[PDB]
């Protein structure tokens, strides 16, 4: 698919104006002029990511003890499906088990295990953070900023060259630019 | 002293981990009644399959599923381990640096290649009775040291098959003391200090240490029987000339004098024992002493030490009837209730218990008497237990 | 001579007075460098060396005879002198160095007087194992002491108070074969016991000492103690 090159030096976003919805702004190759000139790059396609930190018991919230009943990938999956559903009425979703790390300040949580890694896009609202479910402990990932998100996805490492492979054009220019690509 | 096919070793011990170890003994003998909890969880195996694939972090709640899953692998050596500071098998969900070794049972080894700076009867890899009478005199001094002087008595002695004997000693709290009096104990009993760089490996101090005097006691019934009896090491050159060279010299030459005037080999050391009688250990007093010829005689039988599997918490050792797969030999309780009759040659293999068993438990042949000593430590242990 | 002797332990919240403060203070200091001086003047044996010392020291009230539980004067004297210049020298390893050899050195001395049954005893109100022998063993076991260790010379050894001990805490008397052993009960001459008392004592007085150094910002809002935040 087509492609074309360029710079990037800014890149704005807002949640609430329009959650999902990031911009990025640079200098442009221009042949015309020989030179580079303005454009902007509008981003949709923005995923909100959770990790599911588990507990390994069916232990009441209500007096906090314990039942003598493991866990699966599958349970805590489940208790995604008819909580989110439950109280946001998920639309659909995606994800996988991971087996991940944390070394910060939070009590007695180890550095390494069970994690639901959950994407969605940022279409959905959002949760209060220290959110648990019966069958889980806790979910990071919950007021993640889409910018950084984007960022430590796509992994780039501050202002370099780039360019736009799969370019496709936008309904009405918005931008100031003489040129613009989405 | 080795195996000689492998090809038998599959089905032994598939046939073994089955219906060929004291699961509810051992689950016993290692748990210890339960006592303390998370005790057993975190005592540690490690396996090693085909090609000696040796791997920690192995571990199983309770004796059942330990033997589905010892039935399941069937591992082919297998070390006990110290029961680290937490969870083995999930040792990396921790912060890292924050997992390391507690408490450990009590662990002694004593090698035959040990006694090979004189040893001339047999091998590295082959033995015969004359080498295996230090196999038999040796632990008599070990065993009674902690038998009368370090207030223990939960001791178990083992041979391991092809060269060293075993001691895996359990006591109240020396299973919880430091690295620190592990060599403690090594530097008590390191007497005869040698391998084979230094010549006058015992610069023994005037005054003695009445440990070494029950040493002695034990040396003058048990050496020169062996010595002048299996061996008559002054038979030729070779040997003694593997020992005229950590001598003073004033007579260095009536000792060969007798050497080669000679029918048999005791007026040698007769001769040796009269002119010492007219040397001077000490020419400022009147106390010949027995320091040089003494030195000799243990010097050429006595338990040589190991500086680094006694004190460290990491080096893991056999299992209790655990094969060894390079002698068919497996673990053999040794006590001195057996030490006056004992054999290596007679005692079985892991082929040959096999065939005995190959002919409902270990209850039928010889090895409900081989585990008599593991049942009666075991009941010391119940004894143990307030 | 006084009960004072005794291993530190238990910093004593009381409230006192000002002036009293900087006086033991002082006192205390004056002491220290003292018993340096003194010290690297002669050799310790020297009854110069004693003279001179439980002059001094018994001139600026540390040590009278027997009174009352801890409320007699120097006993109280020398608690809280310490119990001050312990936030002296939390700040150099070399000051900490030269604190603990000197205090080190002082207990030494000042507690080699005290007699014979007041030392078994008090090492009993000390800790478990500070017990002593029956007189009887010593005509039951000379051979066992005397040949085992280089430590006696001949026959002749005195009337100690030999003690029994956990080998445990031997970690040195017995793995350079200089004691006999009964099941790690080893029969030790006092020396030996003055060098492990001094030895853990140090080990504990360190492991104190740091703790402090690790706790200092307090004094930091204050100034009347001045002088002896980092000024002696
Ligand atoms: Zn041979």
């Amino acid at each position: 698919e087509q492609v074309f090159h360029f710079y990037w030096l800014d890149a704005y976003e807002d949640q609430y104006n329009q959650p999902g919805v990031v911009f990025l702004f640079g200098k442009v190759w221009i042949e015309s002029a020989e030179t580079h000139v303005s454009c902007c790059v509008m981003v949709k396609n923005i995923e909100r990511t959770l990790y599911f930190l588990p507990r390994e018991m069916k232990i009441d919230l209500n007096t906090g003890k314990e039942t003598g009943t493991p866990i699966s990938m599958k349970d805590v999956y489940e208790e995604f499906d008819e909580k989110i559903a439950t109280k946001y009425k998920i639309m659909k979703f995606k994800s996988k088990p991971v087996e991940k790390n944390y070394a910060f300040e939070i009590p007695d949580v180890p550095e390494k295990s069970e994690y639901l890694e959950v994407k969605y896009s940022a279409e959905m609202p959002q949760l209060p953070q220290d959110l648990k479910g019966e069958t889980f402990s806790h979910v990071f990932g919950t007021n993640t900023s889409s910018l950084e998100l984007f960022l430590m996805n796509r992994k780039i490492k501050g202002p370099c060259w780039l360019e736009v492979k799969s370019p496709q054009l936008l309904n009405q220019p918005v931008s100031w630019c003489k040129v613009e690509a989405m | 002293m080795e195996t000689f096919d492998p090809t038998e070793l599959p089905e032994l011990l598939k046939l073994y981990y089955r219906r060929l170890f004291p699961y509810s003994q051992y689950y016993r003998w290692l748990n210890y009644g339960g006592v303390i909890k998370n005790y057993f969880q975190h005592r540690e195996f490690s396996f090693t399959l085909k090609d000696d694939i040796y791997i920690r972090y192995q571990s199983f709640n309770n004796q059942s599923d330990l033997e589905k899953e010892m039935q399941k692998m069937n591992p082919y050596k297998i070390d006990i381990g110290a029961v680290y500071s937490h969870r083995p098998n999930q040792h990396n969900t921790v912060k890292l640096g924050a997992f390391q070794a507690q408490e450990k049972e009590l662990v002694f080894d004593i090698d035959m290649t040990d006694y090979d700076d004189v040893r001339r009867c047999c091998s590295s890899a082959d033995i015969c009775p004359k080498c295996w009478t230090l196999m038999t005199m040796a632990i008599r001094i070990i065993d009674r040291a902690l038998k009368e002087d370090f207030g223990f008595k939960h001791r178990l002695w083992v041979y391991s098959g092809r060269r060293g004997v075993h001691c895996w000693v359990c006591d109240e709290s020396v299973r919880k003391l430091s690295s620190a009096v592990r060599s403690g104990i090594v530097e008590y009993l390191s007497l005869v200090k040698g391998g084979q760089d230094v010549k006058k490996k015992v610069h023994l101090s005037e005054k003695i240490h009445p440990f070494i005097r029950k040493s002695i006691n034990i040396i003058k019934k048990y050496f020169e029987e062996y010595a002048l009896v299996n061996q008559d090491i002054l038979e030729n050159k070779e040997s003694w000339d593997k020992i005229l060279a950590l001598v003073p010299e004033t007579i260095h030459d009536e000792l060969q004098q007798s050497f080669q005037k000679s029918h048999n080999s005791l007026q040698r050391w007769e001769h040796l024992k009269k002119v010492a009688s007219r040397y001077q250990n000490n020419i400022k007093n009147d106390k010949y002493g027995p320091w040089l010829e003494w030195e000799i005689m243990l010097q050429y039988c006595f338990p040589r030490l190991d500086i680094n599997v006694s004190k460290g918490i990491n080096h893991l050792l056999k299992s209790p009837f655990s094969v060894h797969p390079k002698t068919g030999r497996i673990s053999v309780p040794i006590d001195l209730q057996k030490v006056d009759q004992f054999d290596p040659f007679t005692v079985p293999t892991i082929s040959f218990i096999c065939r005995e068993l190959d002919a409902r438990d270990y209850k039928k042949t010889s090895l409900a008497p081989y585990v008599k000593v593991f049942e009666h430590f075991l009941e010391n242990l119940d004894k143990s237990r307030k | 001579y006084p009960h004072c002797l005794q291993f530190y332990l238990q910093p004593p919240s009381e409230n006192i007075s000002l002036i009293e403060f900087e006086n033991l203070a002082i006192d205390r200091v004056k002491l220290l460098k003292s018993v340096e001086n003194l010290g690297v003047s002669y050799v310790k044996g020297t009854e110069q060396y004693q003279s001179k010392l439980e002059s001094e020291l018994r001139k600026l009230k540390f040590s009278y005879r027997e009174n009352l539980e801890d409320e007699y004067e120097p006993r109280r004297r020398d608690h809280i002198s310490h119990f001050i210049l312990r936030l002296a020298y939390c700040q150099s390893e070399e000051l900490r160095r030269w604190f603990i050899q000197q205090e080190m050195d002082l207990l030494r001395f000042r507690f080699s007087i005290l007699p014979k049954d007041k030392i078994q005893d008090f090492l009993k109100d000390s800790q478990l194992q500070f017990e002593a022998i029956s007189d009887e063993e010593k005509t039951l076991r000379e051979q066992e002491i005397v040949a085992s260790s280089p430590s006696l010379s001949g026959l002749k050894l005195g009337f100690e108070s030999i003690y029994k001990i956990p080998f445990a805490d031997a970690l040195d008397l017995f793995r350079g074969r200089k004691v006999y052993l009964e099941d790690g009960f080893a029969y030790v001459p006092l020396k030996d016991i003055v060098a492990i008392i001094l030895n853990e004592f140090r080990a504990k007085l360190s492991k104190a000492l740091a703790l402090t150094a690790r706790s200092l910002p307090a004094v930091q809002s204050d100034e009347r103690l001045q002088p002896l935040l980092n000024h002696l």
